[PDB]
């Protein structure tokens, strides 16, 4: 491959194929820091490799979750092939690095951007002949590294699916730092809803295409004297009784501006319907503007 | 006691986020005996993610709040029962989008449809020794309460005993669903830890409600 | 596994291990019609069990997507190997329910909710017996069943990672379909915002912590001078010059009521009533300024 | 003349889902040669998709639109290229945020954003014979005709223009990333496919400014 021959012309330059040593390994304080800078991803990664090795089990293999500077997070899966990688210093917090462990997927998926998986003499570094890597990247809510998925077996046992596993898994964990960060969008929008109501001058009442109220505000629910927390939520045919034009304007979808109109003890207002054509039907807001 | 506010749910899901963490060790306990050995770790893992994101979303509706909960327990607690209770509180949520209160018989629905979703999507019965085990007799104490038209913090506390015996009950139930059926009969003679978090979620929503 | 016997006490009523006949397959219009409902499963699906294809060939398997009904919707993966499950039936709408071809993953994944594999023997009909089978089913966005994976593969072939590949897959459909209707719950939302904004009286512009205009009104626009489709996404520094009691205000999150204030567009002074509504979130400081007609 | 607005964006996008419905053929046909001949039918797949969504989105601001585009591409394309236009759309998206109309700066700085958001991803430099052996020209395109302070129509037929001759480059070019690399020497003398996309698009872009 050009991936791996690239690979070992870097490697060339600084390493000997036959020598191993004591890992490069996050201590202590500096470990705890890089674990809770990547908890979102972390978490994620967790229950699904957790889950990826209950499917799987009984089998010699390992998985890794690595952050972006390839420092080992968390390991699971087999654990006597888990003492074998620890003795060969594969443990949390160990750095695998091209540039300390040779050419491996490790890092080489990183590096290319993408799902690889590296076997025996492929690999750099003599010590790492008896083993198969598989590893895939991972990326944010916003496109970037963020880590990588690794699973690891005797040279022997490989499987054709461990490759698409990592793949399918480092996507499964993006695309969940994704659903995280579109429910704070619209957690920040619902924000800007909520502040616009709080202060605007114009009382507001608005429902859903089945017919259930949305949201309103204090204003509207002195006016209309509506109970300002439980009606969310509730049937607006249950709450009130809508005075025959908007009544009509309703049924048929259809703006009011400014018209006026009295509820029921009666109100008289004047109002504005503004109909929210959706594919899923059609909704309402109701201002009532202050006389 | 007619009803129970969305800023009870939250203080509900608060101290979930604590009982998993000080009860933690006793549901792994529980699921070593019988399982892999990971049942609180892992719910402690899923409930302290909840109640991090909680604080933002405090002030919004019930069903967003429940949403957002259910949606960080499916992806976060893992193997069997995630999903499972990631279910149930999506199901809430959908049956109470945009509330700020629930009165008895709606507290009723809501747990009514969420353990729809846990039986719908899991297939456990009577018997099979699981959440479901407690889910049910929960759902059965709610509604009597809301025939009865009990105050909400006394309805709770009734569901919250309920939760306790149904849990209990478990113990000598052969399991027939999960990771303990495997065991065969050596499941017998040993607490459910699913069952065992529906209980630590009734006590502590009975708990919300007095306050 | 009593999952498995189970299942043959079931296949054992109404059929026996040694039949095997001419599928049951949707056809023409009626296939068109599934295949049509599934198409937001499908889509996404296709491209997953693509390139879960792409880094595992070459290899003899096949990868089927089915909808809820254990209809097969799409097939791909190794040419000889989907010639062989297409010499027993297997092809484009052939539905592989229990009660059709006995325990297999293909449908007991679905009726047990997880994932499944079911090997050689295990299956009721004799015909399956050189197969495997694992399966996984997938959830909606609300949290029904929708389909499942599976990957077929002669029995001697058969890989301990198959079984974690397909439940890794159904949960990634799965989830893309929530966060398709994410994005859907957003736009609904920005739906109320916008019908809103366009409706009431008061003008409005409001702002991020990082400085930049997010919405204005036709209302607000015309006020202050604004351009009412340019200003947006700009920093509202170099959008308009803000009075002295604003800028207090705003420098010390502390909002304002029905306050008098005068501003400043391209070298004119605009006089007006307004509020200021302090928004505080984890990320920083948002303001909405509401200019109410006098 | 001095800006584009959100209504041509949409414009430019349901262009986009016509050329590749058109193109389709073509485009796998290109593939064909040089890689697994499927990525007409993957574009057309996926800008099916992106134009089915676009009327619910058509009101909404700029950033919004192209992030749902890219997140549609991103995973209902597949291969190589879907990760790529997808990042490209996302970045771009992330730059417009609220944005309802952008100058010719504005447009620069999104292509700019956006093709280093894909070469970033894939790592591919020129020469390679990929995608960006078109994005990075026309990112230079734009960038000139932004000092030259061209109308926003006049600058994209500039840039639609290099488009075209950078995938014409692309011809002659040894593939050393994605599929195409896998045959060596015997990628040369045939046009890439996902360079050619590009074309199409920046053609549309081009189009979509006249109205
Ligand atoms: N099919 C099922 N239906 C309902 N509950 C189940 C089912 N399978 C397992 N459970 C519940 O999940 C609990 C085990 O949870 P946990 O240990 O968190 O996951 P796992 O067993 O996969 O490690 C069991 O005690 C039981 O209550
Ligand atoms: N690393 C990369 N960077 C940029 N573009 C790439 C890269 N790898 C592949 N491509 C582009 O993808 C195109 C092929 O896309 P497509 O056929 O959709 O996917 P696949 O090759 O996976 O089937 C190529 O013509 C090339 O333009
Ligand atoms: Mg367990
Ligand atoms: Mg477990
Ligand atoms: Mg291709
Ligand atoms: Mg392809």
């Amino acid at each position: 491959s050009p991936l791996i021959a690239t690979s070992w012309e870097r490697c060339n330059k600084l390493m000997k194929r036959e020598t191993w040593n004591v890992p490069h390994q996050a201590q202590g304080v500096t470990f705890a820091s890089i674990y809770r800078r990547k908890k979102a991803m972390l978490t994620l990664g967790q229950a699904a490799l957790e889950d990826a090795w209950e499917y799987m089990a009984p089998r010699e293999c390992a998985l890794f979750i690595l952050d972006e500077t390839a420092c080992i997070l968390s390991r699971n899966g087999d654990p006597q092939t888990l003492q074998q990688l620890s003795a060969l210093g594969f443990n949390d917090g160990t750095y695998c690095a091209e540039g300390i462990i040779g050419t491996c997927a490790l890092s080489l998926a990183a590096i290319s951007g993408q799902a690889v998986k590296t076997m025996a003499d492929q690999h750099f570094k003599q010590v790492l002949w008896n083993w198969a890597f598989c590893a895939t990247p991972l990326f944010d809510s916003k496109g970037r590294l963020t880590g990588t998925i690794a699973l690891a077996c005797p040279v022997e046992q490989t499987t054709a699916a461990d490759l698409p596993l990592t793949l399918a898994i480092a996507r499964e964990v993006g695309n969940l730092l994704l659903t995280d960060s579109l429910l704070a969008e619209t957690n920040r929008h619902l924000n800007q809803l909520n502040a616009l109501l709080e202060s605007m001058d114009d009382g507001v009442i608005s429902w859903d295409e089945q017919g259930n109220l949305q949201f309103i505000n204090a204003q509207a629910a002195r006016v209309l004297r509506l109970d300002a927390t439980a009606s969310q939520g509730r049937a607006i045919t249950e709450l009130l009784t809508l005075p025959a034009v908007l009544q009509q304007a309703i049924k048929q979808a259809h703006p009011l501006k400014h018209v006026e109109a009295t509820f029921e003890q009666f109100i008289d207002a004047v109002i504005t319907l503004k109909p929210i054509i959706e594919t899923q039907g059609t909704s309402f807001i109701l201002l009532l503007h202050p006389v | 006691g007619s009803s129970l506010s969305r800023t009870q749910i939250v203080n509900w899901l608060t101290r979930c986020g604590d009982i998993f963490s000080t009860e933690s060790e006793y549901l792994t306990g529980l699921d070593r005996e019988i399982g892999d050995a990971d049942h609180g770790l892992n719910m402690n893992r899923g409930f302290s993610k909840v109640v991090e994101k909680l604080p933002a979303i405090a002030d919004k509706d019930i069903g967003f709040i429940l949403k957002n909960t259910g949606m960080t327990l499916l992806s976060s607690v893992g193997g069997a029962s995630g999903p499972l209770f990631g279910t149930f509180f999506i199901r809430a949520a959908q049956a109470t989008q945009a509330r700020q209160s629930l009165t008895l018989e709606e507290l009723y629905q809501m747990f009514r449809d969420g353990a729809d979703g846990v039986i719908s999507r899991g297939k456990a019965e009577p018997g099979d020794k699981t959440m479901c085990d407690v889910w049910v007799p929960v759902v059965e104490s709610l509604r009597q309460s809301s025939e009865q038209n009990l105050s909400v913090p006394v309805a709770l506390e009734a569901a919250s005993s309920i939760a306790e015996s149904a849990a209990q009950s478990t113990i000598t139930m052969q399991a027939r669903k999960g990771r303990a059926s495997y065991l065969g009969e050596r499941s017998i003679g040993h607490q459910d830890p699913g069952a065992t978090s529906v209980m630590f979620m009734m006590q502590m929503l009975a708990l919300a409600a007095k306050e």
